[PDB]
């Protein structure tokens, strides 16, 4: 229990750097699986057009350097550690309307045996919409938040939806508007520092809808 | 003519469509501007694409005419 938690956390930490990638040799991509929650609309600007969101973004990936053996320490197979004291990915969002990234809370991340972590911080995304203006009445727009990670590339990390649409099993519906449509689409993009290596980027939308 | 694309990764050449006359070469500034520089597309056009305030196009006729901008064009 309790007693040999601690034991591992000591362990595992006693020669680890979080800033490095956790690959056994670098050529390795890392592979984080992305998959936006949303939780509720808690904000609608109507004149600017922004919309301020609760979210979490869940995110998993192995760090080959935080494995065990459940037997080495009375049968624990998973144990919850501070998100600080690990690598992670850096997955940013980089179209937030005011501030220019969200509101982010580094809560704890799942760890199991076989290195393989699970971490689902909470934020608050402000994004800007677009009118989609085909028919009367105008009741409609398209929201985007566009994420990825703020220094690696697409040959150092890999992210890939966890889904094609965004997980609103535990989104709190509102009593005025009704998402319509949400879905993500991965992107390679080409920025001007760098001819040959692409950085992804995975744009999460959702189409609301006032209701009558 | 053909034309650089971004639509594939990495950046390739590709013989543009029927219509596709131009070659065209649009960058701007996202937030990761003062690290990465611009975000660069490429691709066919029949006519040169709309610029916005925020957006640099342009557009040309000859092959491979619209490379990244950290490489030789043609
Ligand atoms: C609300 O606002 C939202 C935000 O603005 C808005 O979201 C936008 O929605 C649209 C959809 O409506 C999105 O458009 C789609 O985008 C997809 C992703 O685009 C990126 O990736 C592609 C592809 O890149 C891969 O493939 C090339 C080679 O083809 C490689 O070179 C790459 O390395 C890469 O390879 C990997 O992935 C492959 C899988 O695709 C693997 O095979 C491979 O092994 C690798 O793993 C790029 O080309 C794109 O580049 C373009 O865009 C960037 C920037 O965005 C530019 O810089 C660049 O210059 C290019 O312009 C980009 O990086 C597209 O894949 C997707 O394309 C399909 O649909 C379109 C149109 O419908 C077709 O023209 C196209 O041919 C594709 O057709 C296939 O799929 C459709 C289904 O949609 C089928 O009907 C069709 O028959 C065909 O099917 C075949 O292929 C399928 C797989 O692709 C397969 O499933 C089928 O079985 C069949 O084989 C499309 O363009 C857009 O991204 C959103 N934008 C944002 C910002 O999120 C939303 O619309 C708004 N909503 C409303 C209601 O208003």
């Amino acid at each position: 229990k309790s007693e040999h938690e601690t034991r591992l956390e000591a362990k595992l930490f006693e020669d680890y750097s979080s800033v490095v990638r956790p690959v056994e040799d670098h050529r390795e991509i890392v592979q984080v699986t992305v998959g936006l929650q949303l939780i509720q609309l808690i904000n609608v600007d109507e004149v600017n057009q922004i919309v301020t969101t609760n979210v979490r973004l869940k995110q998993q990936w192995v760090d080959y350097n935080l494995k065990w053996n459940p037997d080495d320490y009375g049968g624990v197979k998973k144990i919850h550690i501070p998100s600080e004291k690990i690598w992670r990915p850096d997955v940013v969002l980089y179209n937030n309307a005011d501030g220019d990234f969200a509101i982010v809370k580094f809560t704890k991340v799942l760890l199991d045996y076989t290195g393989h972590i699970t971490w689902t911080p909470p934020a608050i995304f402000k994004s800007y919409c677009e009118i989609i203006v085909t028919h009367f009445p105008f009741d409609e727009q398209n929201c985007s938040m566009k994420l990825g990670t703020r220094t690696y590339d697409g040959s150092a990390v890999a992210i890939n939806p966890e889904s094609d649409q965004p997980d609103l099993s535990n989104f709190m519906e509102s009593g005025e508007w009704v998402i319509k449509e949400a879905r993500g689409w991965k992107h390679w993009v080409f920025y001007s520092c760098c001819p040959t290596t692409p950085y992804l980027d995975i744009t999460y939308h959702f189409v609301m809808q006032r209701l009558p | 003519i053909v034309c650089h694309t971004t639509a594939t990764s990495p950046i390739s050449a590709v013989t543009c469509p029927p219509g596709e006359n131009l070659c065209y070469r649009k960058m701007w500034c996202d937030v990761f501007c003062s690290s990465r520089g611009k975000v660069v597309e490429l691709g066919c056009a029949a006519t040169c694409p709309s610029k916005k305030p925020y957006e640099e196009v342009t557009c040309c006729s000859t092959d491979k005419c619209n490379p990244h901008p950290k490489q030789r064009p043609g």
